[PDB]
RNA sequence: UCCAAACUAAUUU
RNA sequence: GAAUCAGGGUUCGAUUCCGGAGAGGGAGCCUGAGAAACGGCUACCACAUCCAAGGAAGGCAGCAGGCGCGCAAAUUACCCACUCCCGACCCGGGGAGGUAGUGACGAAAAAUAACAAUACAGGACCUGUAAUUGGAAUGAGUCCACUUUAAAUCCUUUAACGAGGAUCCAUUGGAGGGCAAGUCUGGUGCCAGCAGCCGCGGUAAUUCCAGCUCCAAUAGCGUAUAUUAAAGUUGCUGCAGUUAAAAAGCUCGUAGUUGGAUCUUUUUACUUUGAAAAAAUUAGAGUGUUCAAAGCAGGCCCGCCUGGAUACCGCAGCUAGGAAUAAUGGAAUAGGACCGCGUGAGGCCAUGAUUAAGAGGGACGGCCGGGGGCAUUCGUAUUGCGCCGCUAGAGGUGAAAUUCUUGGACCGGCGCAAGACGGACCAGAGCGAAAGCAUUUGCCAAGAAUGUUUUCAUUAAUCAAGAACGAAAGUCGGAGGUUCGAAGACGAUCAGAUACCGUCGUAGUUCCGACCAUAAACGAUGCCGACCGGCGAUGCGGCGGCGUUAUUGACCCGCCGGGCAGCUUCCGGGAAACCAAAGUCUUUGGGUUCCGGGGGGAGUAUGGUUGCAAAGCUGAAACUUAAAGGAAUUGACGGAAGGGCACCACCAGGAGUGGAGCCUGCGGCU
């Protein structure tokens, strides 16, 4: 029977996506079935901001940020537990988690 | 695309009732439409209908009295003898007691009881009741 | 819907109910068709004629104006085409693709497209064919139709 | 059997029968 | 859908016959193969010689020994094989006895827990197999 | 993200 | 015509009536009004009969009979008396026909007990039960006679006999469930067996073999096979096709099928009626064959009266009414009706062209789009290469090793080269018939939607045959080869590992020109059309509206139309999951195309066809099997995820046991 009501994929009015590849395994996924991740983690790991920040030869400076996006195929996006299952009725829920 | 407009126009009035509303749109009129309304209005299953002439195939505002149970058209309008008239009554008619079989016979558009005492047969438009 | 398209477009003129002729046009029937006979003199198919003359002189509609249809004018004077301008239109079209098909070979989109447009030119050369308007003897060749037009 | 597999066997074996007959 | 239009009896009435042949019933009635494949050639019954007596076992989860008798036919020498129904009705056929035998149920379809066997005896030398049994007659 | 295969013919609810 | 049958149907019709055909196979003929005759000739083939071997004669698919064939079918009987036929005929002849025999093909009728008293049981004076008793009634059978009939026989009639265990004896199938009827008794012990189907039987068998009981239908009843209903499982009425079997990859397209509105409120189709239609059969009228199946008879006191009906008989053809529906036809180069008048000159017709589809084609307008083709431009990256810098490891994995490196790998810097690829932006957004489509710019042709008081005037819808397109892989030519990488070679892992993981690496991946025609080519959902709830968005076009902002755009608030979608709903539907279509379906009919019929065998075999090949298309059967399957529910389990817990679990430990000798329990041996 089918499991969701969109194949598990964002494609309604055309045939063909162009694939991309896991980022985790090298899996070529259509772009839109992938489950993106974009990250901004900071590069300084914040336990290290403040031997960073005492040992610049600035005062004010503002650290860069790291801008990642991800894409993962299914395998991976549950084995990395960036996604989980859910109940049946809680499926039909688009909202993201909150912050 | 369309090929008939008594099937259009019935379906219509058939959706609308079981809908429960009071008016409905008929969208082209014919005199075959109009000829098949006054026999469902003499019986008195539908209230006044007003016709609007907009110089070209019209449109008819139906009364809905909330009595009908099923108005239907037969495809093709296969043609009926009296000896088969009454084979058509129990294949369409829910009852001996009511409802009506539609003919188009050469003394103009009658239903069944009509032509059984007018002595004649002729081609099946649909059935009301 | 459309014939060789998916589309369902409505999209269409809708004539005004009454059929009179406007009071403040103060233009009789004999002006309007002698316009029409200069207009046509002019290398104008009866589709831009009409367009002419409601968007320059207020005639909404040449049949209320005179009676008549615009081809029905023509004819009467020996000013109509010979082929009718809605199948000159479609030859016209066939010709504009198969030279960029010449040039092109590897569009099989314009292919696709030319198969549509002379479907469309047999199914209209079948209607005047037998209203009697195109001779019975009447084919479409390919190789010989870019004289007609243009 | 995953029936693609089953088919892959099936043209093999067509495939051998073609040759039996070319050779008579 | 269906056509239904007044004129559409000759499509409706070829693709009736094309469609009939797609059911088990018409098709065997009316190929004449499965008529060309049984024994019997259309017929109810048919008399044979014994060649054999032969042992059948069940199919599982049944575990007998079904007795049965190989027989060739004497209409047109095809070698089949009949059921011989009772308790202890082999030992009233002999080999190169005549016998009859006739269908066992199902039309031409095997029967029962017996694998492959679709025929059973019913007279045996020109006596009745059920007098046999009943003690009604004697070989 | 180390390997991890198999399971009376001996039957009765 | 027959069987079945609600309405439609399905199957059968060798078979007594009508018509045809043939007389072992074919062929040729004579005679005659009529024959290509066969109970007529003539051949040849096949077969077969007598024979003194020289010859001669043959045609039972006529009645009987026999052989053979087989599951399968009657007496070498009597008669022209009836029915009729033929002849020269009131007289003769008829294996036509009639009558008997054989006849469980079948159909109709109908015995095998009835009563009374007791013995008893009951019920609110009535009834039941009895191997108790009682004489009353009859046929079966035997049997004179009549009758019957050609002579008989049978039935009908009537004497004579003819019943108590009224022995003058009712069988055939069953008893777990379907499905009416036993958890009785004895035997057998997965044996013998039953059982259409599910099943039963391995030592208490409700199922076998028997006895007892009981049930069913009964002079009948099982069994096999064809077939009809059941079967709305062939679907015209009436089926399905999202996931159960199934909608073709997509579009064009000829046949075919189907086609908008419009007018009095010529040819057909249609409808009604009339004829003409073989009886039998069917329906059905009348009628006490003793009833009934039947039959056409009969009935009423010299005779009389009276029946031997009517209907039905598809379609086609014929006939007269009807003129709605549906086709079709008249006047547009007037070559037109109508009157007059000399091939002319005229009048005259209100002179003659429906409408402009929320059908369609075409023009036009400003747009819009990862649509298409050609060219062009760009971007890092990767790989290679040079040169420089410093170095001892680099790489790779779960961990490793193959591999690469003091000859300088990797890392850094600059530069070059080549070939791919177009990230992020990029969305439940767009475009395309589908496959599919993303750097910039130019050129070429296309197209939807919107706008429109333009044009043509039904030009349309769906479509066998046919046609164009059709990812990937694959094929054949050229060119090119950076990355990746089937096959291949190694390194690991492993019991094995010709796999997963790693290191290399052919064909291929790239382009140009041909092929190939299939995909989970999927929304697993044909197309065209109509109607049927809301709501918030989105994309394009149009229109309107406060105000912001820039020098017609950008936002804002709505409205309209096409589009891709979402949420929501007890519209309704559905086996449900779910769907605003999968709704408007037993209240069953808008048009039309393709296609399914339990699972397997099998998309196999063969044949045809297409292709260079690989293969595509078309496509069986034998045989086999009682399920295979779909949706949902509860458990169980998961080398699935969340929570939580336990020294019969771990961690931190302690004491140990496992080693020794002995004690004691179990296996084994004996
Ligand atoms: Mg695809
Ligand atoms: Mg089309
Ligand atoms: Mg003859
Ligand atoms: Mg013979
Ligand atoms: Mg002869
Ligand atoms: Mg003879
Ligand atoms: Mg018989
Ligand atoms: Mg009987
Ligand atoms: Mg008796
Ligand atoms: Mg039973
Ligand atoms: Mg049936
Ligand atoms: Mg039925
Ligand atoms: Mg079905
Ligand atoms: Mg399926
Ligand atoms: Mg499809
Ligand atoms: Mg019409
Ligand atoms: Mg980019
Ligand atoms: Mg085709
Ligand atoms: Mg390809
Ligand atoms: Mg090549
Ligand atoms: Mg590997
Ligand atoms: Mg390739
Ligand atoms: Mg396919
Ligand atoms: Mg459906
Ligand atoms: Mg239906
Ligand atoms: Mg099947
Ligand atoms: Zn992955």
């Amino acid at each position: 029977t089918k499991k969701r009501r969109n194949n598990g994929r964002a494609k309604k009015g055309r045939g063909h996506v162009q694939p991309i590849r896991c980022t985790n395994c090298a899996r070529c996924v259509p772009k839109d079935k992938a489950i993106k991740k974009f990250v901004i983690r900071n590069i300084v790991e914040a336990a290290a901001v403040r031997d960073i920040s005492e040992a610049s030869v600035f005062d004010a400076y503002v650290l860069p940020k790291l801008y990642v996006k991800l894409h993962y195929c299914v395998s991976c996006a549950i084995h990395s537990k960036v996604v989980r299952n859910r109940s049946r009725e809680a499926r039909k829920d688009r909202t993201p988690p909150p912050r | 695309v369309r090929m008939n407009v008594l099937a259009d126009a019935l379906k219509s009035i058939n959706n609308a009732e079981k809908r429960g509303k009071r008016q409905v749109l008929i969208r082209p009129c014919s005199k075959v439409i109009v000829r098949f309304l006054t026999v469902m209005m003499k019986h008195g299953y539908i209230g006044e209908f007003e016709i609007i002439d907009d110089h070209r195939a019209g449109k008819i505002v139906v009364n809905l009295t909330g009595r009908l149970n099923k108005c239907g058209v037969i495809s093709p309008r296969f043609d009926v003898q009296l000896k088969d008239l009454e084979k058509w009554q129990n294949n369409l008619l829910p009852s001996r007691q009511f409802g009506f079989i539609v003919l188009t016979t050469s003394a103009g558009i009658m239903d069944h009881e009509e032509a059984r005492r007018k002595h004649t047969g002729g081609k099946i438009l649909g059935f009301f009741f | 819907g459309r014939m060789h398209a998916p589309g369902k477009g409505l999209s269409q003129s809708a004539l005004p109910y009454r059929r009179s002729v406007p009071t403040w046009l103060k233009l009789t029937s004999d002006d309007v068709k002698e316009q029409i006979y200069k207009l046509a003199k002019k290398g104008l198919t009866p589709s831009q004629i009409g367009v002419i003359l409601r968007d320059s002189h207020g005639v909404a509609q040449v049949r209320f104006v005179t009676g008549n249809k615009i081809l029905r004018i023509l004819k009467s004077k020996g000013l109509a085409p010979d082929l009718p301008e809605d199948l000159y239109h479609l030859i016209k079209k066939a010709v504009a693709v198969r030279k960029h098909l010449e040039r092109n070979r590897k569009d099989k989109d314009a292919k696709f497209r030319l198969i549509l447009i002379e479907s469309r030119i047999h199914r209209l050369a079948r209607y005047y064919k037998t209203k009697r308007v195109l001779p019975p003897n009447w084919k479409y060749e390919s190789s010989t139709a870019s004289a007609l037009v243009a | 059997m995953r029936a693609k597999w089953r088919k892959k066997r099936m043209r093999r074996l067509k495939r051998k029968r073609r040759k039996m007959r070319q050779r008579s | 859908g269906k056509c239904r239009g007044l004129r559409t009896a000759r499509k409706l009435r070829s693709h009736r016959r094309d469609q009939k042949w797609h059911d088990k019933q018409y098709k065997k009635a009316h190929l004449g193969t499965a008529l060309k494949a049984n024994p019997f050639g259309g017929a109810s019954h048919a008399k044979g010689i014994v060649l054999e007596k032969v042992g059948v076992e069940a199919k599982q989860p049944n575990s007998a020994i079904r007795k049965c008798v190989r027989v060739q036919l004497i209409k047109n020498g095809k070698k089949i094989t009949a059921f011989v129904p009772n308790d202890g009705c082999l030992n009233f056929i002999e080999e190169n006895d005549e016998v009859l035998v006739a269908g066992f149920g199902r039309k031409g379809h095997a029967v029962g827990d017996i694998p492959g066997v679709r025929f059973k005896v019913v007279k045996v030398a020109n006596v009745s197999l059920l007098a046999l049994y009943k003690g009604k007659k004697e070989r």
